RNA sequence: UAGUUGGGCACUCUAGCGAGACUGCCGGUGACAAACCGGAGGAAGGUGGGGAUGACGUCAAAUCAUCAUGCCCCUUAUGACCUGGGCUACACACGUGCUACAAUGGGAAGUACAACGAGUCGCUAGACCGCGAGGUCAUGCAAAUCUCUUAAAGCUUCUCUCAGUUCGGAUUGCAGGCUGCAACUCGCCUGCAUGAAGCCGGAAUCGCUAGUAAUCGCGGAUCAGCACGCCGCGGUGAAUACGUUC
């Protein structure tokens, strides 16, 4: 099984990574990670001012951590425990 | 010269969004729905003094928290306030919205709470010198380690606009890990808008 | 000499024969092509039967007077129809779009400081 | 320019007002907005008052005029000089 | 047995072996006079072995990737000085006064809004 | 005429060309970001007021 | 700078003739950073030097430094309502780096097809103590014995 | 055939946690201070480089056309709908750029090295068709998996021989590819043909102190289509700073 997870702060997505493996090592199951992915940068810049002024300018960035878990061998119940250990809602979680 | 917002300066360093959830294809339509909702709320609760909307979306639940200092008048007997809220969210939204309201404790040390009571005050013409004097009093024995103040426009109906405005303690707003709090808000008198600013520097993180 | 024009001696045959009206630089490589001439030797080396051949390929193009007839006669068209692009050369402005209110330089003519 | 596959273009009321005239001895004036729409030999023989932004400039069509459109025939803006 | 080292020069990375030898000098599977074609560049790979005395000596396998030429070749002696380190500490005093211990880190400077590069501004006519 | 403008942009268009974004918060039609659906102006008071999931001040 | 004296970046030598001054030499004629470009021209100028003459190119172009490079400059002071040259000696760091600066354009004036023949031919010059290079150095020295008047400015 | 397959993560890389740089240590000067100069060590030394950060205020500076807003004004009209046109005009003046005037180059062939980013009816492999723009079939990828994307300067050969040219690429004619309902006003691009001014620029004036200037490409937002602009990325890569009179 695999696990991709995808969040805009590093500090909770790591938690989550962190439950993910802990209860699919509680079960048994063997697993690989978590594995950093190449975070996704993308930069937006826009005129400071609402009027001319085009010069002074301001940059914002949104970024996307990622997480890889590969889960090998997994036990029966290791699907059921995974789907219900729940994520806070600013982790996205996609499986296989 | 002008000055970064400071939250806007501090989100991402000790400040967090306010809209809690993730999305990529659905990204925009769930930030034109949090705009919605906010607008709606804002429009629903403006007597109560709703500070914070934190919105969270699971599936397609969304969970909203209410900050509010008058979490009794939100919930209303029973729960009949809040669940009737949730109705008209669930129609202006198309989808389940789970509501949770919170307490503001020491309302007093909320920006946008303070700024709103500055601006009611000069609505309905208390000196504006006044206003901001007891704003920064409450605030102080609230306990916030500094607090600064400013009203901008047509102060008593003069016909040149200008800003007063007042402090106390300490505001260093270049220091990013300073938890400073920061509202704007308009006050519409016969003489068209007021701005109130409001800074409120706590303990640092 | 081919086309009823003097193309450089010493310079190598492609060159001088697109010295020649209506003919470029791809269409010079694609008549030697025809005729099997080297595109390297010079006009003053090439043979009397290569320039004879390479004079027959020209006679099939279409190149000098007949090709400045053609131009003309199309811009003529234009501008006796009165298009839009016909009162364009008429009147010396740009025909293909362009903004007059700077540059167009080449279409007017010299700036007139007035 | 307009590629081949997708044929010419003209605007379906001025294609069909000009179809409806083609049986006719003597043409009449035909009042159009569409600039857009490409001569035809239909076209040809006929008066086109076309529309330049303010008012309906008549053109008449002829084989040469043919395979241009309709509004480059009617100038827009009037320039004399300075 | 092999001694083994890690470069980096502006985007350039260049992993390094040291094999005793003859002095050859292999680059991505590739000998270095094809795969740097300046004999200037050539000399700032052999550098280390100049001031370490090792000329013929050992003989390198690079494999170096990002950035060009130029920055790939610093890599490369930047990866050699550290495999030299490896194959004797002695080397390091006569290597850092010759400074290729000293990773360089000039890189390449972030254009800024309103510039039109790192520090070229636009222009500017006062009237 | 803004709120004209604003109904004629919400109406579906005739053309598929004739169909632009304005932004839904303020209805500006110029600079309006397909991520966000906003215009420069309302992305950057809402990314300072931190409604923008994920987006920050950007900085290196 | 106001601050003060700033650090010079070095140079290390050419790769083949093993002189900084070569290296010196390459980035003057070096353009938009094409080193390259820069440093074949001049190895194909010290060709032709050694094959019109025997001697080393590296010694006849220290020769032709030694003949280009200036002594006295004259350095521009405002005096009152005067404005006037003064004389003054030059360091050798600046007189290297005249001496490059002068070879250099005038070899780009020359009149020969090709950069490196222009360069050759105009070292080869120098050398013999003669061309455009010399001549802006009697110049600049004209100029200061002109001016020497004023030297104790 | 290929890092392919097996196998391993050691190296690189990716990204969390840490270490490190603090005048911390040493010599000298200094009013026993602050600090300054030098040295060691170290990847980095004195703010290491860069960004974000912009005090109280100034110019009734800019914005009532992002938005909001007091007051004044119009209310079968200064409101609203439609097609077409204009914002693209053009004797002229100015600003900002792009390309050039050439041999440190143009052209032909071969060969090498990046980074930042974008991708669902979107990025598109591969093949075939077409001189080309592109078209057809069709492949993988919601992506460190596939693609855009073998980057260009570079390097090696061959040719050009100082020529308003094999420099230049405007203008123009023709013939076409796309997107779109539609390319005349008024899109971009391709092929053929034509081949303008321009021979390094008066008074004057601009940017830049190092991975900087210069120069070479690449991606991106806006976007059906359309940048020499803007934002960002990397490649190559210099000269000079005596000094504060002006
Ligand atoms: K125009
Ligand atoms: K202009
Ligand atoms: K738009
Ligand atoms: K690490
Ligand atoms: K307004
Ligand atoms: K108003
Ligand atoms: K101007
Ligand atoms: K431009
Ligand atoms: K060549
Ligand atoms: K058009
Ligand atoms: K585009
Ligand atoms: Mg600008
Ligand atoms: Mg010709
Ligand atoms: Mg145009
Ligand atoms: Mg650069
Ligand atoms: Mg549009
Ligand atoms: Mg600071
Ligand atoms: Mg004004
Ligand atoms: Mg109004
Ligand atoms: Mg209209
Ligand atoms: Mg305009
Ligand atoms: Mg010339
Ligand atoms: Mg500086
Ligand atoms: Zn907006």
């Amino acid at each position: 099984i695999r696990i991709r997870l995808k969040a805009y702060e590093h500090r909770i997505l790591d938690q989550s990574a962190d439950k993910i493996v802990e209860t699919a090592k509680r079960t048994g199951a063997d697993v690989s990670g978590p594995i950093p992915l190449p975070t996704e940068r993308s930069l937006y810049t826009v005129i400071r001012a609402t009027h001319k002024y085009k010069d002074s300018r301001e940059q914002f960035e949104m970024r996307t951590h990622k997480r890889l878990i590969d889960i090998v061998n997994p036990t029966p119940k290791t699907v059921d425990a995974l789907m219900k250990l729940d994520l806070p809602s600013g982790v996205n979680i996609e499986i296989k | 010269g002008q000055k970064v917002h400071p939250i806007g300066m501090r989100v991402g360093i000790i400040r967090d969004w306010d809209a809690k959830w993730y999305a990529e294809k659905e990204y925009a339509e769930f930030l034109h729905e949090d705009l919605r909702i906010r607008k709606f709320i804002a429009t629903k609760l403006a007597d109560a003094a709703v500070s914070t909307i934190e919105i969270e979306r699971a599936a397609n639940r969304v969970n909203i928290s209410i900050h509010t200092a008058k979490p009794g008048m939100v919930i209303g007997k029973g729960g009949s306030e809040v669940e009737n809220l949730r109705k008209e969210l669930n129609k202006l939204t198309g989808k389940r919205v789970h509501i949770n309201i919170v307490e503001i404790k020491k309302p007093d040390l909320d920006a946008k709470l303070v700024g709103e009571g500055i601006a009611r005050q000069l609505e309905n013409r208390v000196a504006f010198r006044r206003a901001q004097k007891q704003a920064i009093q409450r605030a102080m024995r609230a306990g916030a380690k500094g607090i600064k103040t400013q009203v901008s426009g047509r102060l008593n109906g003069a016909d040149i606009a200008r800003s007063e405005g007042y402090s106390e303690g300490t505001v260093p707003l270049h220091t990013l890990r300073a938890d400073i709090d920061y509202a704007w808000e308009e006050a519409d008198t016969t003489y068209g808008k007021l701005g109130v600013k409001v800074w409120i520097y706590r303990g640092e993180i | 000499r081919i086309a009823g024009v003097d193309i450089p001696r010493d310079k190598r045959v492609v060159v001088s024969l697109t010295y020649i009206y209506g003919i470029g630089n791809t269409t010079a490589k694609k008549v030697l092509a025809n005729v099997g001439v080297s595109e390297d030797v010079r006009v003053r080396d090439l043979t009397n039967e290569q320039t004879d051949a390479i004079r027959a390929e020209i006679d099939k193009l279409k190149v000098e007077g007949d090709l400045r007839r053609e131009v003309n006669l199309n811009i003529k068209r234009l501008m006796e129809i009165g298009s839009y692009r016909g009162i364009r050369h008429r009147r010396g402005l740009p025909t293909r779009g362009q903004n007059t209110k700077n540059n167009a330089r080449t279409r007017k003519g010299p700036t007139k400081t007035v | 320019g307009r590629s081949l596959k997708k044929g010419p273009f003209v605007d379906d009321h001025l294609m069909k007002k000009v179809e409806a005239q083609q049986g006719a001895e003597k043409k009449k004036v035909i009042k159009t907005w569409s600039r857009r729409s490409t001569i035809f030999p239909s076209f040809v023989g006929f008066t086109i008052a076309v529309y330049d932004g303010r008012k309906h400039v008549p053109v008449y069509i002829q084989e040469d005029m043919v395979g241009h459109k309709l509004g480059e025939f009617a100038p827009t803006r009037t320039y004399r000089g300075h | 047995v092999q001694y083994s080292g890690t470069g980096r020069r502006k985007n350039a990375v260049a992993r390094v072996r040291l094999v005793p030898g003859t002095g050859k000098i292999t680059v991505n599977k590739k000998d270095v006079e094809e795969y740097i074609p300046h004999a200037d560049l050539r000399e700032v790979i052999n550098q280390p072995f100049g001031v370490t005395e090792t000329k013929g000596a050992y003989d390198v396998i690079v494999n170096v990737n990002g950035g060009g030429y130029a920055g790939q070749s610093g890599a490369i002696r930047h990866g050699i000085a550290r495999a030299l380190l490896q194959v004797d500490p002695d080397f390091r005093s006569a290597l850092k006064r010759a400074g290729l211990l000293t990773r360089d880190a000039r890189m390449v400077e972030r254009k800024k809004p309103g510039l039109k590069k790192a520090r070229k501004a636009s222009q500017f006519s006062k009237r | 005429a803004k709120k004209s403008m604003i109904a004629k942009n919400k109406r579906p268009a005739k053309h598929s060309t004739q169909a632009y974004t304005r932004c839904e918060r303020c209805g500006r039609p110029h600079s309006v970001y397909r991520k966000f659906h906003l215009c420069r102006i309302c992305f950057r008071e809402l990314a300072y007021k931190g409604q923008i999931p994920g987006v920050k001040k950007a900085s290196w | 700078p106001r601050k003060g004296p700033v650090a010079k970046r070095d140079v290390l030598p050419d790769p083949i003739y093993n002189s900084k001054l070569v290296t010196r030499l390459i980035n003057r004629v070096m353009v938009d950073g094409k080193r390259g470009i820069a440093a074949n021209i001049i190895y194909n100028s010290f060709d032709i030097i050694k094959e019109s003459t025997g001697n080393d190119p590296l010694e006849v172009f220290e020769q032709a430094m030694k003949n280009v490079m200036p002594v006295l400059e004259v350095k521009a002071r405002r005096v009152g309502g005067s404005n006037y040259q003064v004389p003054v000696e030059v360091r050798p760091e600046r007189r290297t780096t005249l001496g490059l600066r002068w070879v250099v354009n005038y070899a780009r004036l020359r009149g020969e097809h090709t950069m490196e023949e222009r360069l050759a031919k105009e070292i080869m010059d120098a050398a013999n103590n003669t061309g455009a290079s010399v001549k802006k150095r009697e110049d600049t020295h004209k100029m200061a014995d002109a001016n020497r008047a004023f030297a104790h400015y």
